[PDB]
């Protein structure tokens, strides 16, 4: 259903907290955004062209409040 | 970009990377992860890497297990409210909690579920005490 390993758990799991629909659904817009997010990351970081390293802070702030958002 | 800027079938991907579908190749580490990274999502397969994984610090891993469901969780869901491995195993660790009560069923290794997770399709209590001894009445016509 999802691209990473990690998102694919988080909606299990979101499933298994049987979370409100519409929190639920906002869980993968947050997720599915960060999906495009953690791509470019990936990309950059095996190629070595992120050098300062700046999309893996903002990516890992992310979904830190994410999981502290929406009850998990 | 992918229209016309190249020959479609001229040349390959370049061994500088691994070929995993015949329209993606694969960098390194990214066939190991469960990522669906080769657009075919075959990566973690085939034979060529991960029939095995290890846990990081915040980790645990679930050893009673096999590919189709999980072997590694961080420590945001150990002894947590839901039970996240193949078996269950996350959950009893040390923790070895009593507090059960009527309102759920009550399964043989101490843990409880809701009463709507017993006798169903799941393997919720990890013990498969939710699923021994059910009667399960036929499907219907669809
Ligand atoms: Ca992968
Ligand atoms: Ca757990
Ligand atoms: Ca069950």
């Amino acid at each position: 259903e999802f691209r990473m390993e990690k998102l694919n758990q988080l909606w299990e799991k979101a499933k298994r907290l049987h979370l409100s629909p519409v929190r639920l659904a906002e869980l993968h817009s947050d997720l599915k955004i960060q999906e495009r997010d953690e791509l470019n990351w990936k990309k950059l970081k095996v190629e070595g062209l992120d050098g300062d390293g700046e999309k893996e802070a903002k990516l890992v702030h992310n979904l830190n409040v994410i999981l502290a958002r929406y009850g998990l | 970009d992918e229209p016309d800027t190249c020959g479609h079938s001229v040349n390959t991907c370049r061994a500088s990377q691994f070929q995993c579908d015949n329209g993606r190749c694969i960098s390194g580490n990214w066939v190991c992860d469960g990522d669906n990274d080769c657009g075919d999502m075959s990566d973690e397969d085939q034979r060529h890497h991960c029939e095995l994984q290890n846990c990081s610090s915040t980790q645990f891993t679930c050893v009673n297990s096999r590919p189709p469901n999980r072997r590694c969780i961080p420590q945001y869901w150990v002894c947590d409210g839901d039970a996240d491995c193949s078996d269950a195993l996350d959950e009893l660790q040390n923790c070895t909690m009593r507090t059960c009560s009527a309102g759920e069923f009550s399964c043989a290794n101490g843990r409880c579920v809701r009463q709507s997770f017993r006798c169903d399709r799941r393997n919720d209590c990890g013990d498969y005490s939710d699923e021994r001894g059910c009667s399960y009445p036929p499907c219907h016509a669809n």
